[PDB]
């Protein structure tokens, strides 16, 4: 939540600010990392309770 | 200046509370603080 | 006769806000309303 | 007078993009990092451990 | 019903008043009209059932224009048409003029005005008499004044704010004759004579407000915002709260040692504010340091004998509290033996108000009324003029002339005499 | 059934009195409107101690609120539990105490004293069985100490068999709000001595360290200090107020801390107190509070107990807990400090539990301590009255309302001459 | 069940048990917010040595905090294990050390002392059986010297029947933070004799020698010379905290190693360390565990056991061994070493075997020796300490603190009278 | 609660506290308005400016400092240049008639129309900080104001906080080339009345930073900006175990007691480590060695006086940034074995060690960005020849009474000059008394 709701809200800015910057990636990383963790937990849940 | 403490800081025996995140070693002197002196 | 009725709500009210202004410690010691001194200057200044 | 309307126009855009620069630092201080402050720790990630 | 007549008497006190009651219309939000634009306003204003606040004073001077300013000012339909007593001739820099010549009709329809405005006080706590010490009428009807008051309201108290003559500056040259006769007037006629003095409150504007050039109005505004720390507690609400009786309790040691010397904290200059904490600690401090007092006397020629420290804003006792330790273990402030705990506190919560003039908006504020014995410094240098003068005999045909004996002018001195004496032995350490 | 009339005088005793009754309305279950919305039976089981009943079952608080200044009445009446007092309960007087003992005692107080006394003595007549009294007040400056000396000696000859406990503000050395403050304290000290039953001496800086290194709060207000006066108050009724095993009304407090019937004087204190921060690492059960309530840090009085020997101590608890737990704690601290209480009263601990706790905890211990350190207070304010008296500083505002010397000698002496057993038995 | 209350004194003693607390917390499964999450119903068997047990499952580590430097406590309360101790036992004064044993122990620390006792009462009396205490401390520089001493000299007038174990890091030889360190020593020494009864000397030498020939480490720090350090403190107590064959606690190894009062101190040492190339090389063994042991490069005193004769050996074992490896191992170094050994105590070397090892590790193993080569440790600083006396050097502050060149002097004479009989007895 | 106060004194001291002003600033981050842009949000956090700066209502950081020169212009600068929101308009003290080269002037005539300001500034100052460990004091032993209202500063200081520790910073004349003619005078003078007042006193020799400013910053024509710029990186690194955390966090009250052996013996040398100009930081490696052993080199000291004509007694090693406890015993352990670096008999242990974790944060300017340094302070005998040469001149000068007749007429007695020659001679037979080796 928090890093979507960061993302969404870095998203805009006025013109002469917007940039794909050392923010915008990390946001994206962090994104994609908790989304690994999330399958991968729900795999391991399954294993576990199988 | 990146150094062998800046890298193994938050573990470091003489590290006070890393409230910033420059730098780990800043002084955060809020926990010795008595409590008639404190904000 | 709501009078006295109301000035016990008065007291109520003016007694919210030393909860809150006087609980910040950061406020009941250094305190300064920069925006009125903001102003006292730049009043001076135009004096 | 040239030289006086330029500066002018200079001083005009430096205003403008000073409320840019300050409402981008609103944006990333105060919505940001004020929401990003209550991350759970690292025993609560490991699932009370 | 904490009512509190205010007599102003002379140029010195119509001023001083309307800086006063200026400072009060705002403080009780009140136009310059009357009319509000809940009861924290009956210690200084009446209700005429209309919505109409008229205020509770006397401004009196033996001659007009100082007074015909006001009634042709902003504030003129706010006073009462006869509130504003005004005689028509000077009273000439003269003790007896003011006192037995051009008083002696006037004095009459100032007592009646007292008690019509004595008579729509529930409760009057005290009257409060600001007055200079050079004058006319500002020495001859005050005393006149006062000493009627004693056989009449006798149980209130008479506090007496004042203007002591300069102790080098001065703006008259039989001031020395005017203030020393003034002296068994303010010693076994008032109840705390506080006394204040211009070329003091020169320096605290010029050091601290930065006005390098103070006129008398960045001065009244002064001695206005004291007034209304020692007349808080009986009008906005507070914690620890302190009315007149008890300041006077917790500060007049004995019955002829009442002459508190005030000192306020806060007086910056909104630009050396933002430099500045302005907390509880540093207020309580400047009250204690010599280039603040309200009287040039140095704090540190003589022994505490009391203090009456009347905080307000957002102060709270944890703070005084502290504020006092520090202030109790500093070599310097030397406190007599026969007053262990020697600080009495009041806290109020009303902040201190801002009439667009000089001293910033402060959030914390802080009065001081302490009972130094450094005030016979003053009290000395004065009757050293006085007897530079009164040896020559100059000026004393004047006084003859408007009705007075030599005697008066020789027994002042030798009360002053006692005064001093007191004010001098009361502190040197005990023997036995 | 019995009851207890409470009485407060002065602006301190008001709110200290004031936070009493939020904090017992809020035990017992009675909203600022004055109904019961609560839970259990047992709060309304006992009510009839400090509530009289009206119509709609809108119970009305026993209480005497005395001023001699019309403001503190209008505070409290803006209080949170401010509409729940009897009007005619409020009693004041268009004057002005001034700080002053005398102007509180020989005066307008005296002149105020009899409709004080009419609205008490139907209160205490609008009865069958009457426990006794509790006063609050401040012992230093007026009304409090002034008046209510005087309230004291008028409802002792009126009422001689029943308990008053004058729950009272000592002064302190180190920072004092007040100039006449050791003379109103050495005058009221006077008639406290033999007068009342139970004497409870709770100073400012023994409840601000409390606020410092214990409950660690950065805010200490007077609030916070009339709270901890009102725990104390409620852990001292409340064996008459809910049921439990051992149960200790006040009577068989007083029968078990008066040997003799000047040493009355306590240092009380409550003691489940625990900051914020530190409260989830205890581990709150009997030993940790016996610790608590018996460190010299957790006394409200500026006394330390380790400069005197224990007359008499009694540990009120609230709370489901065990009986075995609390004997041994009560045991283990007597055999193991042997020297700081008094060999001729054998087991000098008294123990009092009731089942039911205060809210939002399960164990609470209140204290109760006749100790022999009492006698710092009173060579204390003795030194500082014998510094302001032998100048006569201050005195002429007493003898202009009334009194005279010999009054004043004679109150320093019977301040010697309580000073004098306490340490008597302090050495044996 | 026992239990030891922990001190730690100084920045090196606050954090060594700072490291000292997280291994042990590591072996009995306690993760930094104080609840327990392990594998073994064997860990909370004997968790009442160390850990208090709190409300809701929580175990704060019994021990109190002291220094004289307000940023200690702060680095230990906000270090890896931060949230685990009492905020009440981080006992501190905001003053300075000043590497001063006068400003230890005639000063600040003096009138720090009595909180730090109080701290220490209240988890001493929170007790049924306590073993002793175990004091954590450097004597070169301040607070663990001054506020070190003073602490074990009041501590043991207290509680005179209780074990004592101090881990001391003395100055060393080669380098020297500090420039004092031979006069705290020397004032440190003299109150170490004839109050403690098991005093570890650990040196920073062999701290370093371990971690560069044995460990082969890049960067060693302060961090893994604590770690060094927190090896014996967890091999030490370990009998007490987990079952084992041939058990042997603080007491137990008392008896065995001090045959005289005036002898007690030890050299330090733990075996199943290599360096992280040599790991896979290793044939982990108790006859390579009894190898590493007795060779003088593991031992953490800057002491060579090749210049005095051992007087007692103690090794506490942690594995599943076979006893009979044990036994004979330790015969066989006494019948290999014969001149090593003094003749006047036959097998002068002591066993004790826990069964579960240290978490992660087969099979640990502890050493302690008490041996004559204890000779040179105390010797250099007394010769530094006379070098450095002569000439009157870094002494007007001592004597500005309230002290006397006889205290001084009859340090000296007490550092020989300790160095004269571990003369003696290396001499029949 | 770790705060110092710090008082400027002089045209030196003055412009030597702008200089170290800047780089407190730029260390702590707060902007020449005084204005910290780092704590808007998740503020209520650092703490290491309480050393430096108090925190007042508009979230504004006051230097607890105070400028005191007896003429103006000085002071000017830094109430006209980028400066002047940062400190209180009632710090900055001037008077109004110069002190002119005259410790008369500066201590007997015109020090008595500020010395009541100066210390009711410095009263409040310290009312305002709960634990005061000490005063620096920067000055110079030349001109008259830093000379005659230095002594006075200290006498009144030694009054009122004489439990308080005074560290001194203090500008010594050239022994060879100089820059006026009554600096000997003033000097010897002044030293003779801060002997007893100052608890631990600095010195810097200017054409010693122009020596090392020639060689190591490669600048042939420097200027008062550099030379208080590096003066302001040793004070920087003094003050730095009282700003942030190390593993040897290394405090005033423990240089105090490692530097000085006896009362009298409190003057010690202070070298820096990297005076690196960014064209030597790619061929040095600037490893823990190199900069302990360019600390002990005799051509980086900032005194001219060569340590091989001295013995030390205690040095205290004070290293900052990426230092490790095995690379400073290494390097305390090959000056122990190198035998040009003697040490007295007496003091076998005769260093401490300091570790600080944050290393320097570098003005835009001279020096480079390095990831460690190290300030060496060395009690050492060796000064003995600088304290010679000024009083070769000053008994040059004194033979004949020149230049007496404006000091005696302004107000100062002539047996001043006699006590100040005849307390240093007596400073420098104790010198060699504590330098000899023990023989008993
Ligand atoms: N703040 C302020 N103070 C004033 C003002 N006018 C006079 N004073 C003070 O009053 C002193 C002189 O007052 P007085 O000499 O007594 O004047 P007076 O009361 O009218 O008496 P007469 O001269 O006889 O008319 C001066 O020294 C001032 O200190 C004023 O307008 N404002
Ligand atoms: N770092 C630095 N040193 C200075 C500066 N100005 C002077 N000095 C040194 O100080 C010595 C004399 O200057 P001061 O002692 O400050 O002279 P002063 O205090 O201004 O005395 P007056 O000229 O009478 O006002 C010279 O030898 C310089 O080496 C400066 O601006 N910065
Ligand atoms: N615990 C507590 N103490 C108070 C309170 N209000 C005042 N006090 C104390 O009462 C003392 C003075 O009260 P006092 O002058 O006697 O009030 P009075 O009885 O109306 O004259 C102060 O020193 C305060 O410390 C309160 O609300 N709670
Ligand atoms: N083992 C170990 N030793 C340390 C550590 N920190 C400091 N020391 C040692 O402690 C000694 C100095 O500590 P000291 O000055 O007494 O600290 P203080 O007691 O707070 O004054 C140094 O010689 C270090 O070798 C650490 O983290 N671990």
């Amino acid at each position: 939540s928090i890093a979507t709701d960061n993302l969404q809200c870095q998203e805009r800015r006025q013109h002469p600010d917007l940039v794909r910057d050392w923010v915008e990636m990390e946001l994206l990383k962090e994104a994609e990392l908790i989304r690994n963790i999330q399958e991968l937990l729900k795999r391991t849940i399954m294993q576990a309770v199988n | 200046p990146e150094t062998f403490w800046i890298q193994r800081a938050p573990q470091l025996p003489g590290v006070s509370n890393i409230r910033t995140l420059d730098t780990p070693f800043r002084k955060n002197c809020s926990f010795s603080t008595p409590v008639p002196l404190s904000l | 006769d709501p009078k006295e009725a109301a000035a016990i709500e008065a007291r109520r009210n003016r007694e919210k806000e030393r909860q809150s202004r006087f609980l910040n410690v950061r406020t009941r010691v250094m305190g300064v309303d920069v925006e009125a001194l903001n102003s006292q200057v730049e009043e001076r200044k135009l004096q | 007078e040239q030289s006086l309307r330029n500066l002018e126009d200079t001083r005009m855009n430096l205003e403008k993009d000073l409320a840019v620069k300050t409402n981008s630092l609103f944006i990333n201080r105060q919505k940001c990092m004020t929401h990003r402050a209550c991350y759970p720790t690292v025993l609560q990630l490991a699932g009370y451990q | 019903q904490r009512e509190c007549i205010s007599v102003h008497v002379g140029q010195a006190g119509v001023q001083i008043g309307n800086a006063c009651w200026e400072l009060y219309c705002l403080e009780h939000g009140i136009q310059p009209d009357g009319q509000m634009p809940d009861d924290s306003f009956n210690t200084f204003f009446s209700e005429t059932g209309a919505g109409k606040h008229v205020p509770r004073a006397v401004f009196v001077d033996l001659e007009p224009t100082v007074i015909d300013e006001v009634r042709t000012g902003t504030y003129r339909q706010l006073f009462h048409p006869e509130q504003l007593i005004t005689g028509k001739e000077d009273a000439a820099n003269n003790y007896a003029r003011g006192h037995y010549t051009i008083g002696k009709e006037l004095i009459d329809l100032v007592l009646d005005r007292i008690r019509k405005l004595a008579d729509q006080c529930t409760g009057l706590q005290g009257f409060l008499i600001f007055h200079s010490f050079g004058g006319g009428t500002g020495s001859g009807f005050t005393s006149l004044l006062m000493e009627r008051l004693s056989v009449d309201y006798g149980k209130k108290s008479k506090l007496e704010f004042s203007i002591y003559p300069a102790p080098q500056v001065s703006t008259a040259v039989v001031e020395p004759y005017n203030s020393i006769l003034t002296t068994h007037t303010t010693l076994e006629h008032s109840d705390c004579a506080f006394m204040v003095d211009n070329e003091a409150i020169y320096d605290i504007c010029r050091r601290n407000l930065d006005i390098e050039r103070p006129t008398y109005t960045n001065l009244n505004r002064l001695i206005s915002q004291i007034v209304s720390s020692i007349t808080a507690s009986l009008r906005f609400d507070g914690a620890l709260n302190v009315d007149l009786t008890e300041f006077q309790t917790n500060l007049v040691p004995y019955p002829r040692i009442h002459f508190p010397l005030a000192t306020y904290a806060p007086v910056i200059s909104a630009e050396k504010a933002y430099h500045e904490q302005l907390s509880v600690a540093e207020i309580t401090n400047a009250c204690f340091e010599p280039a603040n007092q309200m009287v040039k006397c140095d704090p540190r020629h003589g022994k505490y004998m009391a203090c009456c420290l009347l905080y307000r804003g957002d102060v709270v006792p944890k703070d005084v509290n502290a504020a006092i330790a520090a202030i109790k273990t500093k070599r310097s402030i030397q406190f007599v033996d026969w007053c262990p705990t020697g600080f009495k506190v009041g806290i109020n919560y009303q902040p201190p108000t801002v009439v667009p003039g000089d001293l910033a908006k402060v959030q914390r504020a802080v009065c001081m009324l302490s009972n130094t014995t450094a005030i016979a410094e003053a009290w000395a240098r004065l009757d050293h003029k006085f007897d530079l003068m009164y040896a020559k005999r100059a000026f004393v045909h004047w006084y003859v002339g408007e009705g007075m004996e030599e005697g008066e002018f020789s027994e002042a001195r030798e009360d002053m005499a006692a005064l001093e004496k007191d004010y001098e032995e009361v502190g040197m350490d005990s023997v036995e | 059934m019995r009851e207890i009339v409470h009485l407060q005088a002065g602006q301190c005793g008001n709110q200290i009195g004031a936070k009493f009754w939020e904090v017992i309305s809020d035990e017992h279950g009675i909203d600022p409107t004055g109904t019961y919305h609560g839970d259990s039976d047992l709060q309304l089981e006992r009510i009839n101690v400090y509530y009289n009943e009206a119509t709609g079952g809108k119970y009305v608080p026993r209480a005497v609120l005395v001023d001699l200044e019309p403001g503190t009445m209008d505070s409290v009446r803006s209080g949170p539990f401010g509409q729940i007092f009897r009007p005619d309960n409020f009693v004041f007087g268009q004057s002005g105490a001034g700080n002053n003992w005398a102007k509180g005692h020989y005066t307008e107080g005296a002149e105020l004293v009899d409709s004080v006394l009419d609205v008490v003595r139907k209160e205490a007549e609008s009865c069958d069985c009457l426990q006794g009294f509790q006063l609050t007040h401040s012992l230093g400056g007026g009304t409090g100490s002034g008046m209510g000396t005087l309230l004291i000696s008028k409802i002792r000859e009126e009422y001689p068999d029943r308990i008053m406990n004058t729950f009272s503000v000592v002064p302190s050395p180190k920072v004092s709000d007040t100039v006449v403050e050791p003379y109103n304290a050495t005058l009221s000290v006077h008639q406290l001595v033999e007068n009342t039953d139970e004497t409870y001496c709770i100073d400012n800086e023994a409840l601000y360290d409390i606020c410092f290194r214990t409950l660690k709060l950065t805010t200490p207000t007077y609030g916070d200090l009339n709270h901890l006066v009102s725990a104390t108050m409620s852990g001292v009724t409340t064996c008459l107020r809910f049921p439990g095993q051992l149960n200790a009304d006040l009577r068989k407090l007083a029968v078990n801390m008066v040997p003799f019937p000047r040493l009355h004087f306590f240092m009380p204190g409550f003691a489940p107190l625990t900051s914020r921060g530190s409260q989830q690492y205890r581990a709150l059960t009997v030993p940790e509070l016996t610790q608590q309530m018996f460190d010299a840090k957790n006394m409200m009085a500026a006394c330390d107990p380790r400069h005197g020997r224990y007359l008499t101590v009694a540990a009120v608890f609230r709370g489901r807990m065990s009986m075995k737990e609390v004997d041994e704690q009560m045991l283990n601290v007597q055999n193991k400090n042997s020297s700081y209480f008094v060999e001729w009263i054998p087991n000098n601990v008294k123990t009092a539990v009731c089942d039911i706790p205060p809210r939002g905890l399960k164990m609470s211990a209140t204290f109760i301590g006749n100790s022999t350190a009492i006698q710092e207070l009173f060579k204390r304010i003795s030194e500082q009255f014998t510094a302001m008296f032998r100048r006569k500083a201050f005195l002429h505002w007493y003898t202009g309302e009334g009194m005279d010397e010999m009054e004043f000698t004679e109150a320093e002496s019977n301040m010697n001459d309580l000073g004098n057993p306490v340490v008597t038995r302090g050495a044996c």
